[PDB]
Parts: structure tokens; sequence; C-alpha cells
């Protein structure tokens, strides 16, 4: 019916079919505080509002009533309860709200309240099928969408459409290979699908993920993605991940890579790796040059480093006080 | 020396900080890039026009925007509508940490205000009417809080608070944020911060909750609103707090969320990002930096040695340099960054971070850092609540006087 920005909008104080109904003004008491000016049209919306909710009047024109509240603050989540009340007690068809709430989230995209309604909705018509493609649409518009992302992996996971996803974060990877979110839900679909475990999957991760590093050695992402996966089973348990890196040093170098060959270090000097000493050595020289030219912004986080290497791996480490 | 410029953001090496991208451009470093380029006009004003940088807090232009804004807003503030317990918060904070006393008569409106949101059947909502939230339940413990009378305490309905709390609690540990709602970390750390202020922990509230909280630290070493998501200052903040309060830190792996937390201060603008790859903003003064005082409280208890004992472990001075720099509006009022407007919930958070890097404290050791003129030394805040530690200590001294409900 009437669109809340319709040039022929009219206020439900000027409706005829609302005659019936008194506005209940807002209760702020007698010396108001954080009091919001409303404009007229948002003051007379929720003063019907109050009215049918105050009724629990389960109408037609409650229904259309609670679009027009929601458009004008999405985040009222009183509104939103409302109106999944009337969606059940009116039998309204699922499907249309479908329709409605994709138009709200792709106008109002960061608010947590029409993610919630839209997942509502998928449960209760126990119908995935329009998901990963709406999502999508929203994502090519912003592919960071916190709400976004954690929709599609509430989909993929209670739904199984696990299929085809690995493919879309290929895809995504390929527009922006930093966005962050696309990484994390790489992490999301292996670890629930194969498995780090796997080795070929493993290698077949780490062997990519180097590869990107190459072309784009200051993406920290990849950096991050790279420590994930490694670090559980530990760095030192990876020999050969030392000397590979030591080799983009001349050409690919960035404080990232400095700042996992300590992290490298650290875990070798934990598991009591040969040459102690020497390990060590080659850690604190390069948490100094971090702290104070490579990565200055952290330097008191690399002078704790430094100063917790020491503590725990110096040769007087174990030593006792008396000799 | 004379040559020696003592602002951070200022010095001839700090350009080697700017955004290496490889030749390889994407949405992420196109945006990232145009970031830098307006922060550095910024930095760079100074010298252009000839002037020496001085650092001013503004605080006669914030304490007015805030003093009108405590009893009226404008319809900008219609998208908060459900939220104006927030806003109590939010200001009521702004004007503590700029130690501006809350005249009684304004302490009794709010209180009266807070009475009107407070649910029958327990919690605050959003304003008058509104169905009760876990979100404006913290804020509305918080803003009574603060103002720390009688007559606020007695406001909360304590026996509805558990009762309400209780009826959002999940099987797996985690909470709802409100009856019909969403579940993620903030409604732990919003159920445990009023539970652990007003005393009314019962030994079964928290059953598997740390657990659920520990599920959503991720492979960044961050933690994610549900289990399986991108790590988030603000999730993350939420998840260590509730944590601490349950004294249950050592279920996270501590280590990987200090590297975390720590690299997402960036090394040219001085502030925090939300997460890897996205872009500064002065709400994550709080979100982010606030972490480092919990972690440093959690290492301590388990006797770390290597602990600064006057720093956190993050940069405070370039923090404060961005904050003072970058994220004040000349008419007062705090903002995101450059370009954007100014708003409360920045107000808030910009000045309890700038509060944080202000002040270190470890036991008995105490060490101020203060960037600009010494007029700029804030109150400090708790990390925990972010509320003043005065408030939180006469807060839960005064419940502790109470029965736990149910007994
Ligand atoms: C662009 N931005 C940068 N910093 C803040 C913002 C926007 N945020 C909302 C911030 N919160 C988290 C995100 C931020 C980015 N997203 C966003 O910009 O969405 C829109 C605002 C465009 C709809 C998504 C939201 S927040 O409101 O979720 C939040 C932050 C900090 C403390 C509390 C809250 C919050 C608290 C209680 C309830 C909610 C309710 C919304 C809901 O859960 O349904 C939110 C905001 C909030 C309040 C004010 C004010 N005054 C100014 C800004
Ligand atoms: C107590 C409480 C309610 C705490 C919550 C604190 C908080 C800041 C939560 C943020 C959650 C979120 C959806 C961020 C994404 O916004 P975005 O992607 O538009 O912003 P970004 O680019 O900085 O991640
Ligand atoms: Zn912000």
């Amino acid at each position: 019916f009437l669109s809340l920005d319709s040039p022929t909008y009219v206020l439900y104080r000027d409706r005829a079919e609302w005659a019936d109904i008194d506005p209940v003004p807002q209760n702020d008491g007698p010396s108001p505080v954080v009091q919001i000016i409303y404009s007229e049209k948002f003051r007379d919306v929720y003063d019907y509002f109050r009215a049918v909710l105050q009724r629990d009047e389960r109408s037609e024109r409650a229904f259309k009533l609670t679009r027009d509240a929601i458009e004008l603050n999405a985040a009222n989540y009183t509104v939103w309860h409302f109106r999944r009340v009337l969606l059940r007690s009116l039998q309204k068809d699922l499907q249309e709200e479908m329709n409605y709430i994709i138009a709200i989230i792709e106008e109002q995209p960061k608010n947590y309240q029409v993610w919630h309604h839209r997942r509502v909705l998928v449960e209760w018509l126990k119908d995935p099928s329009q998901e990963l493609e709406f999502i999508a649409d929203i994502l090519n518009q912003d592919a960071k969408n916190y709400h976004a992302w954690q929709h599609r992996q509430w989909v993929i996971q209670e739904f199984r459409l696990w299929d085809n996803e690995l493919q879309y974060v290929d895809q995504l990877l390929k527009e922006d290979v930093r966005n962050n979110s696309v990484w994390n839900q790489r992490h999301f679909v292996i670890s629930n699908t194969t498995g780090y475990s796997d080795r070929a999957v493993l290698e077949r991760e780490v062997q990519y993920t180097l590869e990107m590093i190459k072309l784009v050695p200051h993406n920290e992402s990849a950096w991050n993605y790279l420590k994930g996966i490694l670090q559980d089973r530990g760095l030192s348990r990876y020999p050969n991940l030392l000397n590979q890196l030591l080799d983009l040093q001349p050409s690919h170098s960035s404080p990232y890579l400095i700042a996992f060959l300590v992290d490298i270090y650290e875990d070798m000097l934990e598991n009591q790796c040969d040459n102690k000493e020497d390990i060590l050595n080659k850690a604190l020289e390069l948490c100094e040059i971090l702290a104070k030219e490579k990565d200055t912004i952290r330097k008191e986080y690399w002078r704790y480093i430094g100063r917790s290497l020491q503590s725990k791996h110096s040769r007087e480490s174990d030593i006792p006080a008396s000799v | 020396p004379v040559w020696s410029e003592p602002l951070y953001s200022l010095r001839p090496e700090h350009a080697r900080e700017r955004l290496q991208d490889d030749s390889v451009e994407t949405v992420t470093s196109i945006e990232q890039a145009k970031v830098e380029e307006k922060i550095q006009e910024v930095f760079s004003s100074y010298k252009f026009n000839h002037l020496v940088p001085r650092l001013v807090l503004q605080r006669e232009k914030h304490f007015h925007y805030l003093k009108r804004g405590l009893r009226q807003l404008t319809d900008a503030y219609e998208c908060l509508d459900a939220s104006r317990p927030w806003l109590c918060y939010w200001i009521l904070h702004s004007l503590e940490l700029l130690d501006e006393p809350i005249p009684q008569i304004v302490a009794t409106d709010v209180c009266q205000f807070l009475e009107l949101c407070q649910s029958p059947d327990g919690g605050f909502g959003g304003g008058p009417g509104q169905y009760p939230h876990l979100a404006p339940t913290y804020a509305a413990v918080n803003a009574l809080c603060i103002i720390g009378t009688e007559e606020a305490y007695n406001v909360i309905n304590r026996e509805k608070l558990l009762q309400y709390l209780y009826s959002l609690k999940q099987p797996d540990g985690s909470f709802l944020m409100h009856v019909g709602g969403e579940v993620d970390v903030r409604s732990a750390y919003c159920a445990a911060s009023v539970a652990s202020l007003t005393n009314i922990i019962t030994p079964d509230l928290f059953e598997g909750t740390a657990e659920w909280i520990a599920r959503c630290q991720n492979w960044e070493g961050g933690i994610g609103g549900v289990p399986g998501m991108e790590a988030h200052g603000g999730y993350t903040f939420c998840g260590l707090a509730a944590l601490v309060i349950l004294k249950k830190e050592r279920s996270l792996n501590l280590k990987s969320l200090l590297q975390w937390v720590t690299s997402r201060q960036m090394r040219f603008e001085g502030g925090f990002q939300g997460r890897c790859n996205k872009l500064v903003d002065g709400c994550y003064s709080f979100w982010q930096a606030g972490l480092l005082p919990l972690l440093h409280r959690a290492l301590h208890a388990q006797g770390d040695p290597a602990l600064s004992m006057s720093h956190w472990m993050f940069h405070q001075q370039a923090l404060q340099e961005y904050i003072l720099m970058c994220c004040q509006c000349p008419a007062g009022g705090l903002l995101d960054k450059p370009g954007k407007s100014r708003d409360f919930y920045h107000t808030c958070y910009c000045l309890s971070g700038l509060s944080i890097a202000q002040h270190f404290g470890s036991g008995a050791m105490l060490h101020d850092v203060v960037m600009g003129v010494p007029e700029n030394v804030l109150q400090p805040t708790h990390p925990v609540y972010n509320i003043g530690p005065d408030k939180v200590i006469q807060a839960t001294t005064h419940f502790l006087q109470k029965p736990v409900p149910g007994f």
C-alpha cells in the first residue's frame, strides 16, 4: 500500500481506516533525559504502534504499520517481535515476507534485526534455496559485511551446503586477496569438510598461501592464515618452513616475514631445538630490529617478546642462584 | 635536541609507515590509501601552516555537547530510539571521564527515566514500553552505577533481573540477546557485567558460558561473534572481559590473542582497526586497546615475569596522537575518523580509549603518559566495565550487602 517514502504518504492520524484508534504518546516522564525530538512522521507512526502493541491488535492494518515502524527505525527489536507475532497469527504467506526481507536487507544491510528476521523465516520455511545467491548479492556490494558472512556460515552449516563454497572463496580471493573475511571463510570451509590434518590438504593450503604471499608480500591476511593453519601443531614441527621464509627475505621482505621468523624461533626454543642459544640470539636480534626499526608501532610487544624469550630460554634460565 | 620532533606521527621516519601495496591494487588497498592520505594531511597541517603543533583536548566544547545531549537530541538520533539507555551511558560516562559532576537534579531524572525503561519481568528495554534486551540492560546498569546513589542502585529490580537472565540462558552455555532474539558473545558480556555488578551470580548461572566463549576464539587469535566467525575487536572485548569477570581467562589462548590485538594498531594512523585489513576507527581506541589492560592482568596473574611495569603493550603515544589530532570535532564531540561526523558513541569510546592510553596501573605500580597539554589528563576507566573504577568498587560493595536472590 502506502510506501513510507511515497510522495502521497499520509500520517496515520489522517487515515480514515485508523479513526477508531487513539494513538498512545510516549511515556517519557515529567522531566525527560536523552529526549529525541522526533520528526512528525516518526512520532506519528510510533504513537500508533504503541496503540496496537498495547491492545495486542493482531490485524492486517497493524501488520502494515509494523513495516513503516521498521523502516523508520530498523533497530527497534520490539517492532520486529510484534511483526513476527502477526506473521504467525495472521497466517501471512512467508515467501511474500521473504521478498520483503530481501528488499529491506538490500537497503539496510548492516542492521542486526533484519538478518535475524531472515534467519527465522528460513527456519520456519525450512528452505535455504535462495540463501547463497542472496548473500552473494549483498557481498557483491560489501564483501566484508559481517552479518552476511555470519548468515552464510549458518546456512551452510545448518543445511549442509558445503559443496560449492571453496569455489566461491576462490572467486572472492581473486577479486581481493586482502579480504580477511574471505580467508576466514576459507578456514571455515576446510575445517568443517576435510579438516587440516589431511596432509595433502594442508600441503595444498600452505603452497597456495605462499604463492599469494609472493604476489602480495605486505598482505597481512595471507600471513595470518599461514600462521593460523600451522600453529596448533607448532611451527617448529615444520623444519623446511624456516629456510623457505628466509629465501623470501631478499626480495619479499616485510615486518610480517620478520615477525613470522620470530614465531618459528620461539616455538623451536619451546621444543628444545639444536643450537638453543644460536636460535635465541637470532630471535632477540629480530625482536630488536622490529622494535627499533621495522615495526615500531609494536615496540612494547616486541620488547615484551624479547624479554619473555630471554627469561625462559637463556643459558642461565634453569641455573640456580648459588651457581 | 632542537631538530627532534616530540610527536611520533610527525617524525620524518613516520612516512615510511605508509601503505605498501606491492603494485597490486584491490578495493582493500585503495580504501586504506584514501584514509592514509587524509590522515597525512591532518598530520602535515601544522608544518604546511607554519605553526608548532599543540595537542589540546577541547574539554569545554565536549562538555557543552554532552550537557545538552543528556537532555535533548535532534532527530539525527531517531535510529537510536530503541537504545536510549545507551545514550544515557555514553553521555554520563563521557562526563565522568572529563571529571564533570552530575547535578543531583540530573541524577534523579536519569534514575526515573531508567525506571520507566525497566520491564515488569526483569531487564531494561530501549525506551519506555519497549521489551527488555541485554544491550540496553547493560547500558542502564552502567549508567545507574555511574550515578552511584542509593536512589540509582535501588532502581534495579535484582530478583527480576536474575529471572530475566535465566530466561535467556541456552543449554550450550550461551545467552540470547533478548527473548526470540539472536545469540552472540555480546550477550555473555552483557549478562556477566550486570550480574557481577549487582551480585546476582548464582552457582549455575554461567554454567558452560566460559567454554562457549572459548569456542569463539578463532585461527586469527581474536574472537568472533559466534564460533567460526572472523575475529573482531568488539566481540574480542566482550569475550575477554566476560571471561575476566568469570575468572576464566585461561580458557583462551592468551598468547595468540595478544598477538592479534597488538597487530590491530595501525602503523601509520596510530589508531586501531576492528579487524585485519579494514580501516582505523576511533571507537576501537576502547574495544581494542582496552584488551591490553585485560591481558596484562591475566598474564600477571600467571606470574609472567617479562611484563612491563610502566606501559601497556601498545603504542600509548601514537594512540593519543590519533585521537587528539584526528578524532576531535572543533564544535565538540569526537568521531570515528576525519571526514566523519561527531556522535555520542564515539565521544564515549574515544575518550575511554584516551584514558586507557594515558593511565598504566598494575597493582602498586602507576605510570601516566599524557600527550599534549597536562590538562588533557582524563579520569581513569575500569577496563572490564568501562565505568570509573571508583564506581565499580562502590557498586559492588553496595550490592554485596544484599543476598544473591533466592539465597
Ligand atoms: C559506522 N560506525 C563506526 N563506529 C560505529 C559506527 C555505527 N555505530 C553502530 C556501532 N555498533 C557496531 C556495528 C558498527 C558498524 N555497523 C553499522 O554501521 O551499522 C549501522 C549503524 C549503519 C546500522 C554495524 C554495527 S553497534 O550499535 O552494534 C554497537 C556498538 C558499540 C556498543 C553497542 C552497540 C550496540 C548496542 C546495543 C544494541 C545495539 C543494537 C542493534 C542490534 O543489536 O539490534 C548495538 C554507531 C552507534 C551509535 C552511534 C551513536 N551515537 C554512532 C555510531
Ligand atoms: C557490549 C557490546 C554491545 C559490544 C559490541 C561492540 C562492537 C563494536 C561490536 C561490533 C560488531 C560488528 C557487527 C562489527 C562490524 O561492523 P563494520 O564491519 O561496518 O565495522 P568495521 O569495518 O570497523 O568491522
Ligand atoms: Zn567507530
